[PDB]
């Protein structure tokens, strides 16, 4: 039980963004602005509920139409939250309402907390090809948004979950790339290769979940949870990779990912975090100190389903070695996009690839979390060490050392909230790696420090001396404390006698 | 006259501006190329109107044979025409600055394009904006320290009012007078927002890439 | 060209 900076929203928090010492929370019907220091609410923006109407088009406020004959009230579930610093500093928010439209919140010159003064809706009426909706960005069933400045333009890599729900003039794409017009008035697709969608025949039978998305070495990566095959009854985790070109999705290849236990397959990814390795771990897995490593939290599947079994494993995939496997040549055509029997498959940028063999790694915690469901992960370096901030389905938060050779006891281990921990994380590194972590639990956000959570929790001399050096713990006759707080003076970090 | 202004067409629609620097060579930007298929592209010369309405007696439609991409840093691309353009009173070539060259701050420049205007009913006739060269120190200060400027970049901004290039103007020129001669000093590339009052435009410095340009054009 | 004039200016 700890007294840490905390904030409780009226509605559940979906997204979190940090910009210029402020915490931006993408929650249901609200965007909250919090102070970085004490998590105190500085401002709020009401994004909902929104009154939906087929006649009242996106981005236009139908407040008068509340007294209708065909209008419905819908909750604005925040699907995406982004800070654009390339153009005039602004916050981009995309919600489930108004066919997944986005809106930019322009910050006044010296007031980051002001998210009310200048709000522009990103929607332009289509005249060239009304069959396409580039401003219809986000899906309500699930959406992952990754933005990046590419070729002097802000690009939006959007992964959307889809079902057979047909929408005329305003449809949604599975994996796509669109750029903001320099006028800031709307998005636009460049070619027909700017999107890769599931065939109408498999839209409901083949669901796709976009768990994580990142940009590394000019490549765009998407982490997916989808069926092993179109006709398969079991689920899979796939890594999606494509060329970071504005013009479209080039060199699109998808290979499976597996987290094995010495053979036990943790086929379903719950959360992912990309970061550099610690000196010890770098050497352990054959990686440089400047190498990007995909840290994936995986879980065993309920037979023939996608829901997890409360059995987890975590293994590291260095992006260098990930690319090595993509370059290595066996290979199948993209079955959800192309016909499973069409001419493109009977051949061999233009063509879409699907790998048959999975890239696999052994659980770095060596079956330590094989009895719990891990729902959150964020990695960080402290000296030679690599530490993982772990979230559980029970609401447990923990900090534990990551090492290829043997698991460790978590230094921090406590019940944060009754609600599971959100995969939406933030790690801040302030001068000499002594920063914090922003952890979500339902409608609560907590600021946990990176240098541990005290010392007085270690019951025995064994647990006290097993603690990493940055915690600066030591045994003082009967209590685990810091050097400066040892009454008697019998303070050691080396010897445990029969106490 | 402005006979060097090229209009790059993608799928029979104007996508970008360009500068005719040699009879078979057009200097444009990489952002103008969505497709890798050079059949979908066409170059229009000797036009004042975007749709080439009142200039059929001057219009020189040409196909694109090669695409030569500039060094990694530059957003430049040298475009080879399948046939050399015939020079007359309506079609001419623009001069390039020498490799180790510069122009001082306050040098009067012009940007040309058939791009976005903001106007309700735009006629489609070629437009100009009068900008003035700004030094890379004042430019970074005017940009509120959001971007550090390389040697490969050139700054120019209009006086007090909000004016400059936008969507559809990319690849086009920043024409300035050097040594009693009109030269292409920059190339229109996507900026950090269109025509913001007191915000100068960042263009790719042609003088910096002049050595690479003469390597490709001289054949 | 935003805030521009016809080419002959
Ligand atoms: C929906 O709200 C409207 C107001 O925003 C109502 O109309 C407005 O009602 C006012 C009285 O409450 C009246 O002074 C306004 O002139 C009127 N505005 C317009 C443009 O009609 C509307 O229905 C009205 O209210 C009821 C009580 C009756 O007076 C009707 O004749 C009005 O149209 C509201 N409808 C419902 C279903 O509540």
């Amino acid at each position: 039980k700890y007294q840490l900076p905390n904030f409780t929203a009226e509605t559940p928090i979906q997204n979190v963004i940090l910009h210029e010492h402020h915490i931006f929370l993408g929650a249901t019907n609200y965007i909250y602005v919090l102070n970085e220091e004490d998590l105190q609410k500085v401002a709020e923006y009401k994004t909902g509920p929104v009154l939906e109407h087929p006649d009242c088009f996106p981005c236009q406020d139908c407040s008068s139409k509340a007294n209708l004959s065909g209008g419905v009230w819908k909750d604005n579930i925040n699907m995406a939250l982004v800070v654009d610093t390339y153009y005039d500093d602004q916050l981009i928010s995309c919600g489930s309402v108004n066919r997944g439209t986005c809106q930019r919140h322009v910050f006044p010159h010296n007031h980051t907390a002001d998210i009310q003064s200048e709000v522009h809706c990103i929607f332009s009426p289509q005249i060239e090809e009304p069959s396409q909706c580039p401003d219809c960005v986000v899906s309500a069933l699930g959406a992952k948004v990754l933005s990046s400045v590419k070729d002097r333009f802000i690009n939006f890599f959007v992964g959307n979950t889809i079902n057979s729900s047909y929408f005329p003039d305003h449809p949604l794409h599975s994996i796509s790339v669109r750029r903001l017009k320099e006028t800031k008035d709307g998005f636009m697709f460049l070619t027909d290769q700017s999107y890769i969608d599931v065939l109408p025949e498999f839209r409901d039978s083949y669901p796709i979940k976009y768990v994580h998305a990142f940009e590394s070495n000019n490549f765009i990566y998407f982490l997916t949870v989808q069926r092993e095959t179109l006709d398969a009854q079991t689920f899979h985790t796939r890594i999606i990779r494509f060329c970071s070109i504005n013009s479209g999705l080039h060199s699109y290849m998808e290979m499976p990912l597996e987290c094995i236990l010495t053979k036990e397959v943790f086929n379903i990814l719950q959360a992912a975090y990309v970061s550099k390795p610690g000196a010890q771990l770098a050497r352990q897995i054959g990686a440089s100190l400047n190498d990007d490593i995909l840290f994936g939290v995986f879980a065993q599947s309920k037979p023939d389903s996608a829901e997890p079994m409360d059995r987890s494993a975590m293994c590291a995939f260095p992006i260098k070695y990930v690319n090595d496997f993509f370059n290595k040549i066996n290979v199948r055509c993209l079955q959800h996009f192309y016909g499973p029997n069409h001419e493109h498959c009977f051949n061999r940028d233009e063509y879409r690839t699907e790998f048959t063999t999975a890239l696999q790694r052994v659980d770095l915690f060596m079956g330590q979390f094989s009895e719990v469901l891990l729902t959150s992960i964020s990695t960080f370096i402290k000296g030679d060490l690599t530490i993982a901030n772990l979230g559980t389905s029970e609401g447990r938060f923990m900090q534990v050392v990551v090492s290829r050779s043997g698991p460790s006891t978590p230094h921090v281990n406590f019940l944060l909230d009754s609600h599971p921990v959100s995969p939406e994380v933030i790690v801040e590194h302030t001068l000499n790696q002594n920063g914090y972590t922003l952890v979500i639990t339902g409608k609560k956000i907590t600021k946990i420090p990176l240098n541990g959570l005290g010392c007085r929790h270690f019951q025995s001399c064994s647990q006290c001396l097993s603690a990493p050096p940055f915690v600066q713990c030591g045994w003082c006759h009967d209590k685990c404390v810091r050097s400066e707080e040892c009454l008697s003076g019998t303070w050691t970090q080396q010897i445990c006698l029969p106490a | 006259n402005i006979g060097w202004m090229v209009s790059l067409r993608y799928r029979n629609k104007h996508i970008c501006g360009g500068s005719l620097i040699k009879e078979s060579w057009v200097l444009t930007a990489r952002q103008c190329f969505p497709s890798r298929d050079l059949k979908d592209y066409e170059a229009w010369l000797g036009i004042h109107d975007v749709h080439g309405r009142g200039d059929e007696k001057c219009k020189q439609v040409l196909n694109v044979s090669q695409l030569v991409y500039g060094p990694e840093g530059s957003d430049l691309v040298l475009m080879k025409l399948a046939r050399p353009a015939v020079l007359d009173d309506f079609v001419s070539t623009i001069d390039l600055p020498n490799y180790g060259s510069t122009i001082p701050e306050k040098t009067s420049c012009s940007v040309y394009g058939w791009g976005y205007t903001g106007l309700i009913n735009y006629d489609g006739l070629l437009r100009v904006a009068h900008l003035y060269i700004m030094g890379n120190e004042k430019c970074s200060q005017h940009h509120r320290g959001k971007v550090t400027l390389n040697e490969s970049e050139i700054c120019a901004g209009a006086e007090k009012i909000g004016s400059g290039p936008c969507e559809g103007d990319y690849g086009g020129p920043l024409v300035c007078e050097q040594h009693k001669m009109r030269m292409v000093l920059g190339v229109i590339v996507p900026g950090r927002g269109c025509a913001i009052p007191n915000r100068p435009g960042i263009f790719v410095r042609v003088a910096y890439y002049a050595k690479w340009i003469h390597k490709i054009i001289l054949t | 060209i935003v805030g521009g004039y016809p080419w002959w200016m």
